[PDB]
């Protein structure tokens, strides 16, 4: 096909022949043959890295959406968040009114960071224990693609469509991981939110670009 | 002396027991230094060897490229806009521009965007040729030692001299990598170019050690 | 039967099965089956990682004790040091009086950082070479548990007690590594010594914390 097997699409296009590791045979989703460092030579380490990459991809997609949503709502809509910027959103818990969802005092209206931290650690501990072990939402199933309770719409029923959807998921997750790394670097250098950066760039693409005197005078703060 | 069981190991006389079993002194620069076991897997070993050699060659280029402008400006007579390596790039954001060797008739770069994109295209083509062959060859070598077109003088036509030159290359590249890390750390801590730091140290060595800016880690 | 074998104490408790890699069979001390990144799948890499972890653990225990002792002695004992704070303790070599041990002017009274560094490199290079290959104090029988001259009290003469003590050592060392990471992060964030942080937290805990 196009995403699996020897005739798939590789990570260097025409110049990939000879740079493809022998253990990357196009069996798993997102197999572009990019293992120049040889970190996934061991099959056990390979599947550990696949699990880590997929979890990172899903977390990064969720984080990209949740970082773009508030700042976009503040600038391009009448929403009035206390701190719409993603890297300054955690600081509202130290403010007078705390975290207000959508800016309304009547939603959540957090005041203590202690309850937030415990509740989160307890909930995520149970969730991750269930992910690695199984629980109320499934006992067996794959560690990366459980399905059943996590595939209610039944989109992953045809094996070919399942493989294509896995390719789409891993590619979108890698794109979101790249975007989240970009968010980190822009926050460190520019100090302003991704939506603000995008608006400034589309305003003056040649002037307000990344090659700036102050934006490049320091390496990672 | 550089290959085989009786070679020169990393810990010297205290090397017995510190040499991994998979480091049998077959490849260039095998001092038996692997304490983390990162190169135990032969495929990972080969990948790490390729990465090490590419880093070594890049660092040997980089040390000369970082020392030559500063040396020419300080000890010679050339008048570069920015002599130090860690502020050379900032010269692109100057009224005069990025003039080569201070001459406004040479290079006279004015646009960082064109520079970065032509560099990206050219280096993409070069690195694609490096790992998959191209106009200069079909990559006959191990992707580290092609030869044929990258060895025009024929200095590696004798296997013994080839092995000796590989040892010399890897040792020089490791030394250059060490010096390049030194350049990075000196730039971060002291904020001065390598030539300036070296000249200062030769003046009053006992007072200008690295134990002056020991505070403020990075 | 609790820290070794198949039915061990694992790093996830009841949610551990299906997350413990097959190459962690509980043969070595401190085997909670925590290898989620697959960094120790290769047995030789696993042995190298075990050696690195144990050396780090011992160094971290020593460092935790040696970072807590001066500040605790200054704050509670009364001994006046030049810089009792662990991350400020290096700088006193650059002071006028110098690095005087325990504040007393007749102890050590170091005046040269260069001499200190160039003696430490030699002494520790010799010590590390003896650790890897053996020397005056042994023949490097075991890279991690040489015994003999390094076990003068003879507390490792029983295999069961030896295994129990190895488990205790590795757990204490992991705890000390965690504490040293905490020390580093507190120094970077708060800028004050661990004893000062602990005293301030015990004074008013509900306000003096990491979220300030
Ligand atoms: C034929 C040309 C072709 C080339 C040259 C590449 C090259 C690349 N592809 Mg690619 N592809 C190509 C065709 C294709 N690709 C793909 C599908 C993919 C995918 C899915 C992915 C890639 C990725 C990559 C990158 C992996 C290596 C890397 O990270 O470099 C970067 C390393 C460098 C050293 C670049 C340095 C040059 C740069 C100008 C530096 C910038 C200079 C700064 C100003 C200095 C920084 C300052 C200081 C502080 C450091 C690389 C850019 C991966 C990627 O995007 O990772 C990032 C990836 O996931 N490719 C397809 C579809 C089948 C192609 C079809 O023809
Ligand atoms: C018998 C004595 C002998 C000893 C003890 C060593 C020891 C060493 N050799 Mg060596 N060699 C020796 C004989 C020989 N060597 C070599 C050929 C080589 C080579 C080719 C290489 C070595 C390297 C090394 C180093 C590898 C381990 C390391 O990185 O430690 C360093 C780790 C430490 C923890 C020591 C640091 C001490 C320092 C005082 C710490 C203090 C830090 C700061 C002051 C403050 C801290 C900073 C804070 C703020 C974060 C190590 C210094 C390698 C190297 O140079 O890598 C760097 C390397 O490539 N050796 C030959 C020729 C065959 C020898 C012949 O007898
Ligand atoms: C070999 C890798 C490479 C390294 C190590 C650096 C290192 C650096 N570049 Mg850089 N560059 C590199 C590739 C490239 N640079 C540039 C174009 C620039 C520019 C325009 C600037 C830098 C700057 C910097 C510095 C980042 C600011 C700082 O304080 O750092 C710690 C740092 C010394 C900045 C600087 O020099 O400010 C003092 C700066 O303005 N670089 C290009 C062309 C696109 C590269 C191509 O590969
Ligand atoms: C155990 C390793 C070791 C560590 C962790 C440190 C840590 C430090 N020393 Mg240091 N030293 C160490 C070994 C040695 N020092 C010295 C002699 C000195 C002097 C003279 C000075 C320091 C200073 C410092 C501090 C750097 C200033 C700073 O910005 O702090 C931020 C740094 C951290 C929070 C630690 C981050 C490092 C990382 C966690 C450890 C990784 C490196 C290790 C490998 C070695 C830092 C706390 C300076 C100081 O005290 O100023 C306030 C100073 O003047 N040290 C010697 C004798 C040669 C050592 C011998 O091994
Ligand atoms: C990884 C997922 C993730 C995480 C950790 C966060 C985290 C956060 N979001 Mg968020 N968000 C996400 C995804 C995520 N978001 C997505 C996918 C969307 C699109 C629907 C949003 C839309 C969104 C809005 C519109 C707002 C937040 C806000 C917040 C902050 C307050 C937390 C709160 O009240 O939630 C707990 C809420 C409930 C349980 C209900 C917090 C930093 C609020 C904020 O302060 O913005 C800065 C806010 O107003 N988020
Ligand atoms: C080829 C190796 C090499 C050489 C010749 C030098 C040479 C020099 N370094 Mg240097 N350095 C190196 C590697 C090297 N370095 C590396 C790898 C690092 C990273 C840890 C540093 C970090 C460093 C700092 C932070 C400073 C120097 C400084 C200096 C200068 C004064 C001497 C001194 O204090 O030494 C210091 C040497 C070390 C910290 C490590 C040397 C290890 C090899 C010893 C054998 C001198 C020109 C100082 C300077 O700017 O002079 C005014 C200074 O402040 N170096
Ligand atoms: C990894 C172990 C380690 C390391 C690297 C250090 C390092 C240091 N200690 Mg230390 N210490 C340690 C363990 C360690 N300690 C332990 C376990 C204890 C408890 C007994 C102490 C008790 C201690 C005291 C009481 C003092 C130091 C001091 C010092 C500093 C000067 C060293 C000196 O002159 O003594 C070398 C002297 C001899 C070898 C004799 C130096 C930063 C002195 C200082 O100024 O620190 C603020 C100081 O007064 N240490
Ligand atoms: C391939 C390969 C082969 C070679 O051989 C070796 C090799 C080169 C190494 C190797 C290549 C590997 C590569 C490239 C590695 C790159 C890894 C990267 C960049 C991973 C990025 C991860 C990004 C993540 C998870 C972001 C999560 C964000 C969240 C949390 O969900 C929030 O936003 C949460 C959030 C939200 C939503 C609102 C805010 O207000 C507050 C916060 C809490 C921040
Ligand atoms: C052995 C071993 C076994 C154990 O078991 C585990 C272990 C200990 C981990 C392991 C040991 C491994 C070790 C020691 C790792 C060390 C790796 C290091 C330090 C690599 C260093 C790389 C250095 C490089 C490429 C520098 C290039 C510079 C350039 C680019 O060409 C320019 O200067 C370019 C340039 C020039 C020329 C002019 C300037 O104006 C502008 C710029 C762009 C900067
Ligand atoms: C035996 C033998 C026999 C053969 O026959 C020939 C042979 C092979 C040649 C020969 C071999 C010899 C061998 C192997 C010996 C090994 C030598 C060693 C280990 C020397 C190490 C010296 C260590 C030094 C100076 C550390 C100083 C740190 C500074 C100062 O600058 C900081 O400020 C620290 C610092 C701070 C505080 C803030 C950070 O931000 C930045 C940094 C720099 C990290
Ligand atoms: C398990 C696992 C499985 C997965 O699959 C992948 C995985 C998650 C990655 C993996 C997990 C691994 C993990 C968690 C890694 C964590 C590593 C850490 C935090 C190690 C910490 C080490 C800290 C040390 C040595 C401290 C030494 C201190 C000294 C020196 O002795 C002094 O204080 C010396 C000193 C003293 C005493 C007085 C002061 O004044 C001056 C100084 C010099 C500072």
């Amino acid at each position: 096909v196009e995403w699996y097997g020897p005739g798939r699409e590789l990570w260097l296009g025409p110049y990939s022949s000879g740079a493809v590791p022998s253990y990357l045979t196009g069996e798993f989703p997102g197999d572009y043959g990019w293992d120049t460092a040889g970190l996934s030579a061991d099959p056990e380490s390979f599947r550990r890295y696949r699990e880590i990459e997929l979890i990172h991809a899903r977390w990064a997609m969720m984080g990209t959406v949740g970082c773009l949503t508030p700042e976009a709502l503040e600038r391009y809509t009448g929403a009035t968040f206390g701190e719409s910027v993603w890297f300054k959103a955690g600081a509202q818990i130290f403010s007078d009114d705390g975290l207000n969802y959508l800016g309304k005092p009547e939603l959540i209206h957090a005041q203590s960071i202690l309850a937030i931290v415990w509740t989160q650690v307890l909930i995520m501990g149970f969730a991750e224990g269930y992910r690695v072990n199984g629980g109320p939402a499934g006992e067996g199933l794959d560690r990366l693609y459980p399905g059943e309770a996590f595939d209610p719409l039944g989109l992953a029923d045809d094996p070919e469509t399942f493989a294509e959807l896995k390719i789409k998921e891993i590619k979108n997750g890698r794109l979101a991981m790249f975007a989240m790394f970009g968010f980190f670097v822009q926050a460190i250098q520019t100090g302003k939110g991704p939506v603000e950066c995008w608006a400034e760039h589309v305003a003056d693409p040649f002037g307000s670009n990344g090659f700036n005197v102050d934006q490049m005078s320091k390496f990672l703060f | 002396e550089w290959y085989g069981p009786n070679r020169a190991k990393w810990l010297g006389p205290y090397s017995e027991g510190a040499v991994p079993s998979y480091l049998t002194g077959e490849f260039a620069g095998d001092y038996g230094w692997d304490t983390a076991g990162l190169s135990a897997d032969p495929q990972t070993f080969a990948s790490f060897r390729e990465a090490e050699l590419m880093h070594a060659r890049w660092a040997m280029m980089g040390v000369v490229g970082c020392l030559t402008p500063e040396a020419l400006s300080k000890y010679g007579g050339v008048e570069f806009g920015e002599a130090v390596w860690f502020k050379a790039g900032a010269q692109i954001f100057s009224e005069g521009g990025l003039d080569y060797l201070g001459n406004p008739t040479l290079v006279h770069a004015q646009s960082i965007l064109a520079i970065v994109w032509i560099q990206a295209v050219l280096m993409g083509l070069c690195e694609g040729y490096r790992v998959a062959g191209g106009p200069l060859g079909e990559d006959p070598g191990d992707a580290m030692y092609p030869g044929g077109s990258f060895d025009p003088m024929g200095m590696a036509d004798d296997p013994d001299t080839f092995a000796e030159l590989k040892i010399k290359e890897i040792k020089n590249g490791r030394l250059a990598m060490f010096a390049m890390t030194g350049f990075f750390v000196q730039a971060i801590q002291t904020g001065k170019g390598p030539v300036e730091c070296w000249a200062e140290h030769i003046a009053n060595p006992f007072t200008n050690n690295g134990f002056v800016y020991a505070t403020k880690f990075f | 039967v609790e820290f070794y074998g198949p039915d061990r104490a694992l790093w996830l408790g009841p949610y551990s099965e299906g997350a413990v890699p097959s190459y962690l069979t509980g043969e070595f001390p401190g085997d909670y089956g925590w290898d989620s990144a697959g960094l120790s799948a290769d047995p030789e890499t696993f042995a190298a990682n075990r050696e690195l972890e144990l050396i780090h653990a011992r160094w971290a225990m020593l460092g935790t004790v040696g970072c807590l002792t001066p500040e605790a002695l200054e704050k509670y004992g009364g001994v006046e040091f030049g810089e009792a704070v662990w991350f400020k303790a290096g700088s006193q070599i650059f002071a006028e009086g110098g690095l005087d041990y325990l504040g007393n002017p007749s102890l050590v009274h170091a005046q040269s950082i260069l001499a200190i560094c160039w003696t430490q490199v030699v002494l520790m290079g010799l010590a590390e070479g003896y650790r890897c290959s053996g020397g005056p104090l042994g023949e490097a029988t075991d890279p991690l548990y040489p015994g003999e001259a390094f076990d003068p009290m003879g507390m490792a003469d029983d295999p069961e007690t030896f295994a129990e003590l190895k488990t205790k050592e590795i757990k204490n060392g992991r705890l000390a590594m965690f504490a040293m990471f905490g020390f580093f992060v507190q120094s970077l964030q708060t800028g004050k010594g661990p004893v000062e942080c602990w005293a301030e937290h015990i004074a008013d805990p509900v306000a003096n914390n990491g979220f300030v």
